[PDB]
RNA sequence: UAAACUCCUGCUUUUGCU
RNA sequence: AGUAGAAACAAGGAGUUUU
């Protein structure tokens, strides 16, 4: 008979069974060549529903950015950035007026989060884009360039450990047109043999200087990288993340860690927490819309989204909601928030890396670079991406594309989220004057809205009240992927909700298996995945012990590490049989080296090696118990019990696992293929310090627990306490103090090396 | 003036006070009155503590040579001058060593 | 510990924000670090409040137990700060919320049912 | 010049030099 | 050819020798 399993919901209610309606199995959909094309069909994206504001010309930049926001009204149902800015300031004048004190108060622990915080805090994230070498350098290594450019440059002003210094020369850094940057080439050298009287070659780098301007630097300075989202799940399309600067992120930590403690005292934004939270507040307001249920009224719920929802923002009502949610508050202040909202107003995005090229006749490829779009022979490409071009062609600035209007992804959330919840404060009834009323929640781009009115024709002029509410202030709703019911049936984020009761089955288990970090550390948080996901992600007690009994099938897979009672074999089975016959405690032993599977669901929080503890006999953990370790490196505490494991709810997560120092908690191995660029000599040179900056390390005892915040001079800085590491072993100690005098020797022996 | 700051001084009591300044903001010395206040304090630092050392028996006295090779060791120990950490780390090593309450 | 027999309950979940393992004295995240920080090695506290009266006692227990350990990592310092931490994460808690039931929490409560489960250990007296 | 052999790399191969 | 899907891979990268 023909079988088809999609006639289940014929019986099965479609919110308790959606899960198999989510090909989360197969591999998500890659981008495979660049994202110039996908970043120029969102410049030109932008430029389409925001096409009729004042296009400004940037003073200092020479981009001919567009200006949209208070112009014309929109006139029809297509997207339309066109906010108005007295309705911005209006919509969230209401914010105050429910919720009282929100701003004043919440800037005062952004005042305080300012006021403690280091530099170390905007080290930590995603790779950002350095604009020292144009690429996307990891976090910890475009700041730590961009810092000795300053050096490099006249005016450090920043090396005071904490940030606003470090905020306050980004700002200087555009007075100083010259720029004396760094540039390092690759050279070769001529040595000789003693010993086969041979002559070869030997690899070394060398060094170049380089200069930038002020139409050159302050590009660079407010450029973002364009990616392609890799991996998103849901749209056959892809679509262009930006890779925020260096400078800018510093301003942004600011502006979202404002904006995230808005939505903390909010009650809609499920945004700055986890999920778990989410659905308290998701089933909060389906009861208080049953507050104010009297005998007839008709409640409608709307499973909103909105479409087009990063290019029709616009960060200059950005800058109009951080002027008005930091009222009367101190002038230092709000200066330092609203930088990032304008250096989002002049943000010039690049554009990847280009096209490939194919020859036909003479079979040969070629790549050019996305900057030589300015000048190229337009009939290199095909009829659709000429069009492509020919409508930016105008916005190509430096080898990047003004784009002012609009946001886009991996930039910034969380305060168009407070924008996009204080329309939905606006349906207060209080504020309506009306019998329609609606309340709802907002996460990034996916709403879900409940309205109510007492019939159909006030739901219906309840419902485009709010549409046309968010149209005033660029929020456009999909028409396309939208619909209203009555309450009990919606979603948001894919948290589908059944009369009550939801069902989760968003970020549905892309994982459930040996996400490798370690070979212990990867069981250990192999262990908890089955665990949390009990708990956050609900899957139940069957599920748990298949997640686990599978866990392990490709636990040992990867690591090679069967049993002896499977005879099967690998790299090794017969010494593994050592273990076997001379240990009394047989099934006791640890299965990172073939071992049983003792973990159920009584004791996933416990871990493994404590779990196989109190069975042992005193050999085998003795040889685990052995505080060398060449296999651990003792971490720090940022990646001591940390793993980055990618929800998709969020850009990354950090989530620990109890791991307890073991011999299979080791370093994978680092990528080779840095070699073989012309960036050997960002290697070579720093290969040597880590081998020697934690010489130093092993002097402070905090320095491996704590970051150490002292003075300058590592080589000075040891030495100073050296001295005082000297008269507390010179007044009392079990060391001779004539050896002491040796100790004293050395501190001016290493001054006499100037 | 910071100019008589940078003139009738050493440079020693300057780079370690151009150091000591640049904790709190005012990195292009635009105060030049905090700038002036702690090198006038920070060289009644050198003034109290230098051209004394310790002896074996434990008497007090001067001496001229003033040329250790860290080979002789002082008197009083510079604390001001150094950072928000390694005053704490001196500040608590004598603590710890000794009888002493914290500061 | 011990388990009982299910009961055949439905799940209706209370989502709040629960402690995980806080430990002893209740002392504050920033306040773990400081007592933490004068048993690895005392000289880098930089503590401007030096403790409390109840702090004066239990850190003296806590400093000769390093040495008790073994010629000793700086690795089991900070542990001694894992035990110290107040964990407050939003659970689904079904059921009793207490730091000897929250580390569970997956074994108990679900989908038709609960499971009865009492572990072992010192039921408290406060 | 066209053929073969020699070393590195498999996320850093997105691009700045001589 | 094939994979693939709005742009890609179908080795990249360094050396030597012969109309």
């Amino acid at each position: 008979m023909d079988v088809n399993p999609t006639l289940l919901f014929l019986k099965v209610p479609a919110q308790n069974a959606i899960s198999t309606t989510f090909p989360y199995t197969g591999d998500p959909p890659y981008s495979h060549g660049t994202g110039t094309g996908y970043t120029m069909d969102t410049v030109n994206r932008t430029h389409q529903y925001s096409e009729k504001g004042k296009w400004t010309t940037n003073t200092e930049t020479g981009a001919p950015q567009l200006n949209p926001i208070d112009g014309p009204l929109p006139e029809d149902n297509e997207p339309s950035g066109y906010a108005q800015t007295d309705c911005v300031l209006e919509a969230m004048a209401f914010l105050e007026k429910s919720h009282p004190g929100i701003f004043e108060n919440s800037c005062l622990e952004t005042m305080e989060i300012v006021q403690q915080t280091r530099v170390d805090k905007l080290t930590q994230g995603r790779q950002t884009y350095d604009w020292t070498l144009n690429r996307n350098q990891p976090a910890a290594t475009a700041l730590a360039n961009t810092i000795e450019v300053f050096r490099s440059n006249g005016l450090t002003a920043n090396e005071s450990g904490r940030l606003i210094d470090f905020l306050k020369d980004v700002m200087e850094s555009m007075d100083k047109g010259e720029m004396e940057i760094i540039t390092h080439f690759q050279r070769k050298r001529r040595v000789r043999d003693n010993m086969t009287k041979k002559m070869v070659t030997q690899r070394t780098i060398g060094k170049k200087k380089q200069r930038l301007n002020k139409r050159s630097y302050l590009i660079r300075a407010l450029t973002l990288n364009t990616m392609t989202k890799d991996a998103e799940r849901g749209k056959l399309k892809r679509r262009a993340i930006a890779t925020p600067g260096m400078q800018i992120r510093g301003f942004v930590y600011f502006v979202e860690t404002l904006a995230r403690s808005i939505c903390e005292k909010l009650e809609q934004s499920g945004l700055p927490v986890g999920g778990n939270e989410k659905k308290a507040k998701l089933a909060n307001v389906v009861r208080k819309m049953m507050t104010n249920s009297q005998d007839t009224e008709l409640s409608f719920t709307i499973t909103g989204d909105n479409t087009k929802w990063n290019e029709n923002q616009n960060p200059r009502m950005f800058l109009a909601m951080i002027t008005y949610i930091t009222r009367n508050q101190p002038e230092w202040f709000r200066n330092v928030l609203s930088i990032a909202p304008i250096m989002f107003s002049n943000k010039m995005a690049r554009l990847g890396k280009g096209y490939m090229f194919e020859s036909k006749s003479m079979k040969l490829r070629t790549q050019i670079p996305a900057e030589m779009l300015a000048s190229i022979d337009l009939k290199y490409f095909n009829e659709s991406t000429r069009k492509k071009i020919e409508k930016i062609r105008p916005l190509l600035i430096d080898g990047t594309a003004s784009l002012s209007p609009g946001m886009m992804m991996g930039m910034f959330n969380m305060l168009s989220t407070v924008l996009g919840v204080s329309i939905l404060n606006l349906g207060q009834k209080r504020y309506t004057k009306t019998t329609y009323w609606w309340d709802g929640l907002q996460s990034s781009d996916d709403f879900a809205l409940i309205v109510n009115a007492p019939n159909h024709e006030g739901i219906q002029a309840g419902v485009d009240r709010f549409y046309r509410t968010c149209k005033l202030v660029g929020i456009n709703m999909s028409k396309k992927k939208s619909y209203i019911n009555r309450t009990g049936t919606f979603e948001f984020t894919s948290f589908f909700y059944r009369y009550g009761f939801v069902a989760n089955f968003s970020m549905e288990l892309p994982s459930f298996g040996v996400s490798g970090i370690n070979e212990s550390a990867d069981m250990s948080i192999g262990v908890t995945v089955i665990k949390n996901n009990m708990i956050n992600n609900d899957l139940g007690p069957a599920t748990a012990q298949m997640a686990l009994q599978l866990f392990i099938k490709d636990y040992r897979y990867t690591y090679r590490c069967h049993r002896g009672d499977t005879q099967i074999q690998t790299r090794r089975s017969f010494e593994l049989k050592k273990l076997w016959e001379q240990t009394r405690s047989k099934a006791g032993l640890l299965v990172s080296d073939g071992g049983p599977n003792l973990y159920n669901i009584r004791n996933l929080h416990i871990p493994e090696v404590c779990l196989k503890w109190e069975l042992m006999d005193e050999d085998y953990q003795g040889r685990l118990c052995n505080p060398l370790n060449p296999f651990v490196s003792h971490k720090e505490i940022e990646s001591v019990n940390n793993a980055v494991v990618m929800p998709a709810h969020g850009p990354a997560k950090s989530m620990e696992y109890d791991a307890v120092a073991t011999t299979h908690s080791w370093i994978p191995k680092r990528n080779r293929s840095i070699l073989n660029t012309s960036q050997r000599g960002i290697l070579e040179d720093e290969q040597m310090y880590q081998k020697c900056c934690n010489l130093f390390e092993k002097f402070f005892p905090s320095s491996s627990y704590r970051r150490p915040v002292g003075i300058s001079s590592m080589v000075e800085a040891m030495v100073s306490r050296a001295r005082i590491d000297a008269r507390i072993d010179f007044e009392s100690g079990r060391i001779k103090k004539e050896e002491f005098a040796e100790i004293m020797k050395i501190c001016s022996t290493i001054e006499e090396l100037r | 003036m910071e100019d008589f700051v940078r003139q009738c001084f050493n440079p020693m009591i300057v780079e370690l006070a151009e150091k000591a300044m640049k904790e709190y903001g005012e990195d292009p010395k635009i105060e030049t009155n905090k700038f002036a206040a702690i090198c006038t304090h920070l060289e009644v630092c050198f003034m109290y503590s230098d051209f004394h050392f310790i002896d074996e028996r434990g008497e007090s006295t001067i001496i001229e040579s003033g040329d250790p090779n860290a080979l002789l060791k002082h008197r009083f120990e510079i604390i001001e001058g150094r950072d928000r950490t390694m005053a704490w780390t001196v500040v608590n090593s004598i603590c710890n060593t000794t009888g002493v309450e914290k500061p | 510990g011990t388990f009982g027999p299910v009961h055949f309950r439905n799940q209706v979940k209370i989502r709040r924000r629960v402690d995980i393992n806080p430990g002893h004295a209740d002392l504050s995240a920033k306040e773990a670090q400081d007592v933490i920080m004068e048993v690895v090695f005392p000289n880098e506290v930089g503590a401007r409040i030096l403790t409390s009266e109840s702090q004066l006692t239990i850190t003296k227990e806590k400093k000769e137990e390093l040495q008790d350990c073994k010629i000793a990592p700086l690795m089991v310092a900070y542990m001694l700060e894992r035990e110290l931490v107040r964990k407050t994460r939003f659970l689904p808690v079904a059921g009793g919320t207490s730091s000897v039931y929250i580390e569970v929490l997956h074994l108990t409560q679900g989908t038709c049912w609960e499971q009865m489960y009492t572990p072992g250990g010192e039921v408290r007296n406060d």
